[PDB]
RNA sequence: UACCCUUGGUCAGGUUGAAGUUCAGGUAACACUGAAUGGAGGACCGAACCGACUUACGUUGAAAAGUGAGCGGAUGAACUG
RNA sequence: GUGAGUCGCGAAAGACGGGUGAGAAUCCCGUCCACCGAUUGACUAAGGUUUCCAGAGGAAGGCUCGUCCGCUCUGGGUUAGUCGGGUCCUAAGCUGAGGCCGACAGGCGUAGGCGAUGGAUAACAGGUUGAUAUUCCUGUACCACCUAUAAUCGUUUUAAUCGAUGGGGGGACGCAGUAGGAUAGGCGAAGCGUGCGAUUGGAUUGCACGUCUAAGCAGUAAGGCUGAGUAUUAGGCAAAUCCGGUACUCGUUAAGGCUGAGCUGUGAUGGGGAGAAGACAUUGAGUCUUCGAGUCGUUGAUUUCACACUGCCGAGAAAAGCCUCUAGAUAGAAAAUAGGUGCCCGUACCGCAAACCGACACAGGUAGUCAAGAUGAGAAUUCUAAGGUGAGCGAGCGAACUCUCGUUAAGGAACUCGGCAAAAUGACCCCGUAACUUCGGGAGAAGGGGUGCUCUUUAGGGUUAACGCCCAGAAGAGCCGCAGUGAAUAGGCCCAAGCGACUGUUUAUCAAAAACACAGGUCUCUGCUAAACCGUAAGGUGAUGUAUAGGGGCUGACGCCUGCCCGG
């Protein structure tokens, strides 16, 4: 479902550019096929065709109390559209 | 022949090597053949248990038909070509049906010369047929000492065994190597000896010449530290103290029968002369 | 010099790796002395 | 690191000029002759690359075995991924 | 703590100005200078894992300082139907149902299966960000597939038509050598833009630029067809119109029949690209809307593009895709048209290095691709483009002493264990070149000579309609300086002897040799699941081998030779 495809929204000067041809994006629970989230954004606005390109990140460091531990895996998606436009903000 | 080849330089001066004068083709038939890797004298396992081989040069298998189990259907020859695994230089046939197979060349082939398989195929070079029939005088190659096999024997270069007589059963035959054996009447072979003749007049004529075969070197055992060799050892060279010349395994060389004597064919071995 | 160790992965995800290990009595043996022991890494 | 396997890659430029071929020469016919062709060699110089011969240096070193000046092999039993 | 504020501060050319800042030899900016340039350059693989970019900070790290960094803090960055890979194949090898073997464990191994560094496979050029680019957009293309639509099929036979899990073809491979056809880039010009010097002089005079894809239509330089076509078939396990064979008509006619192929012409492209201040309200007027305006001809030519051809022999992966043949499926397609559908991984950065291995920001190694200019045979050498760097302590003085380089009259190995090292020779052409010899060589033997620029005259060869463009000789005559391959890179030689025949390998980190091997010789073993061997045994090597073959010992090219003793 929807719900657990498309996990955060994703907002900077990156997708600020990116709104210029009508682009967004989005960061998406793992583990899920291409295609599956144009079926699922298409049937939760209505919006479609200019296919998706996406990719991943492999988990960096971090050190906020003085112990080792890692960011968190984060698997990106980049939606763009032919058909109207969404705005969500 | 043999051609020698002019001193030019260090590694050549007694080198010598073949001509090829026998042959009418040089790429063969891509169908019989069949491929092959290399081991280097080792085993399933991986372990060195015969001693100096590998470092070569790349080669196939040719097939042969050495059982020359189809009988009757008269053959042609249309080529010879080149076998480097062995020795005896090799012919193609053209059987009558339209099939093709390689056989080891006799002395005195001729392209276009037809050769056969069967029973009533009457005596000449190259065709087939069992022993019972042949008569005494007369050089035989490629015997099979069982039914049906493919044959073992004179099968390499130059010429081959003697019918010295027969019985009914069993039939004997002097090799060369001299040795006789009493040997089934209905085993099937052919007649004439084996093409060329020549192979061991080659002086190899530079090191190199062993390692494309390839194979590779040997060392002494008078050479070595005592572990790795009995005869090793020794402040500056080595006589070879102990009687009895070993093997690096123990096991003299020297004079040493190693025929195992509760064999089932020792009555059929008589009067064992080359061994 | 090239010193030992010119290191690569397919080598170390091989032989080092775990189903090598858990494809071999011995090497389910040595998993269970680092199990005991307390580790927080295997087949490495 | 040592061997071996399967599979790939590499090796500036120049010099020498065999077998054989062929043109005439020449014999009864072959041997043999002189040219032109042809381009073999664990062939010759010599950079890449490899190696470590002599020497100096360094020798709590730049380095837990190298550098600089020279040195040998470099189409082969070569080198290496 | 002592040592000691002592050794060291890890090859190297920097200087000045202007800013900043609390504070600067070290930070930013510019100008100059110097360095590499078959590279300290540009691109990717392995490898490392966020080191990448922006904004702040300077506690420690940085071998100094530090306002800075590859250090910290916050935030942010990696986009694929076509790229490398998987949904395709396979060798070596690994695993291996059943199964054979073993005291247990487990060991072997068929079927099949995994496994690429190889085989097949549909894409190009430009633009763009501080950080991504064949991934984004911009334009132009391609493959498979589905859906929709029709020009051909007609027992579901055979025919249009699908087609194997089987049969066949091809895919399919060595090494060396020469010659050739094309283009890459380079070259010097009489086409384009800018601009005329303040040092005597010069004005066809100086500087820079000289393109355009993949894809689709045509052709196409060189090669290939032991050939084309018919009939039959003792075979390719069953079948076969396919193969293979066999007999004939046409063959060497090359008619060019068929095949494959460099690359070219055209469009793609009345477009992108672009030397371009001659362009503003404007941005620091740098800058941007903006218009500027060219594609010519020559010569040179690969180490790139066909293991193609020839030669040689040491006799040169496999399978699949791909194309066919039937057994068979099955009513009965789809030409070219429109439309859409197209997955996972990786993609940032360094990648002869500061980020990899080396404990260090270490003078080491680190496969592969591109690799320009003059000089030159040349990827050699010297100096420079492209572009990148100034090496993470410096200022003084200019003593010993050590090290690295240059020189040294007279003598010239007297030093010395020993001419160790250093110097001398060194390129091209010409003359010439002994002993000995296994006739190949020795032999670059030795020794000896010439080489610069200008002027004149002349041979020439390739390329062209010709012009001129290139290439490298001879002859004379002159000029200069001590010196003419003026610098740099590049053999020291002769005689005699022992050892070894070679060339080769070896004691990784003290020995590279007279040792080892080597072709050859010789003796002995071994009649074939042969001997020997690894193993407990299966099993496997030997060996796709079959006594002109394989294993073991000893000796070491050549040619002269290989004596006596069989008691131990
Ligand atoms: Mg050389
Ligand atoms: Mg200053
Ligand atoms: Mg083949
Ligand atoms: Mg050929
Ligand atoms: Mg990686
Ligand atoms: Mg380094
Ligand atoms: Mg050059
Ligand atoms: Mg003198
Ligand atoms: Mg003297
Ligand atoms: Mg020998
Ligand atoms: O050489
Ligand atoms: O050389
Ligand atoms: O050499
Ligand atoms: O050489």
């Amino acid at each position: 479902e929807a719900r657990d495809i498309l996990k955060r929204p994703v907002i900077t000067e990156k997708s600020s550019e990116a709104m210029a041809e009508d682009k967004y994006t989005f960061d998406v629970d793992t583990r899920v096929n291409k295609t599956q989230v144009k079926m699922a954004v298409e049937e939760i606005f209505n919006v479609k065709v200019a296919s998706v390109n996406i990719m991943n990140y492999k988990p960096k460091k971090k050190r906020m109390g003085r112990y080792q531990g890692y960011t968190n895996k984060r698997r990106k998606a980049i939606v763009t559209l032919k058909e109207g436009s969404i705005d969500l903000f | 022949a043999i051609k020698k080849y002019k001193p030019i330089t260090n590694g050549r001066r007694n080198m010598t090597s073949l001509d090829f004068a026998e042959i009418t083709k040089t790429t063969p038939e891509k169908s019989l053949l069949k491929p092959l890797p290399k081991k280097a004298g080792r085993n399933n396992q991986g372990k060195l248990t015969v001693r100096h081989h590998g470092g070569g040069h790349k080669r196939q298998y040719r097939v042969i038909d050495f059982k020359r189990n189809k009988d009757g259907i008269n053959a042609k020859v249309d080529s010879i070509q080149y076998d480097p695994n062995r020795s005896a230089n090799i012919a193609l046939v053209v059987y009558a049906d339209g099939e093709k197979r390689y056989i080891i060349a006799p002395k005195g082939l001729e392209v276009g010369q037809i050769v056969e398989s069967g029973a009533e195929a009457d005596i000449k070079v190259g065709n087939a047929l069992p022993l019972q029939n042949i008569p005494v005088g007369t050089v035989v190659h490629n015997i099979e000492l069982k039914p049906g096999k493919g044959g073992q024997i004179a099968r390499s270069a130059g010429a081959s065994a003697q019918v010295l007589g027969k019985e009914g059963k069993y039939v004997l035959i002097r090799l060369r190597s001299g040795e006789v054996r009493m040997i089934l009447s209905t085993c099937r072979a052919t007649i004439g000896q084996v093409g060329n003749l020549q192979h061991e007049l080659v002086n190899v004529g530079k090191a190199g010449r062993s390692r494309w075969k390839g194979i590779r070197p040997t060392v002494r055992g008078s050479v070595m530290n005592p572990n790795d060799h009995p005869h090793g050892g020794g402040e500056g060279r080595a006589p070879i103290g102990r009687p009895s010349p070993m093997s690096p395994w123990g096991k003299p060389t020297l004079g040493k029968k190693t025929r195992r004597g509760k064999k089932s064919s020792d009555k059929l071995i008589v009067r064992g002369r080359k061994k | 010099v090239k010193r030992t160790y010119q290191p690569n992965k397919r080598k170390h995800s091989k032989v080092h790796g775990f189903r090598k290990r858990m494809s071999t009595k011995n090497g389910r043996k040595v998993l269970a002395r680092r199990r005991r022991k307390g580790r927080k890494v295997l087949s490495a």
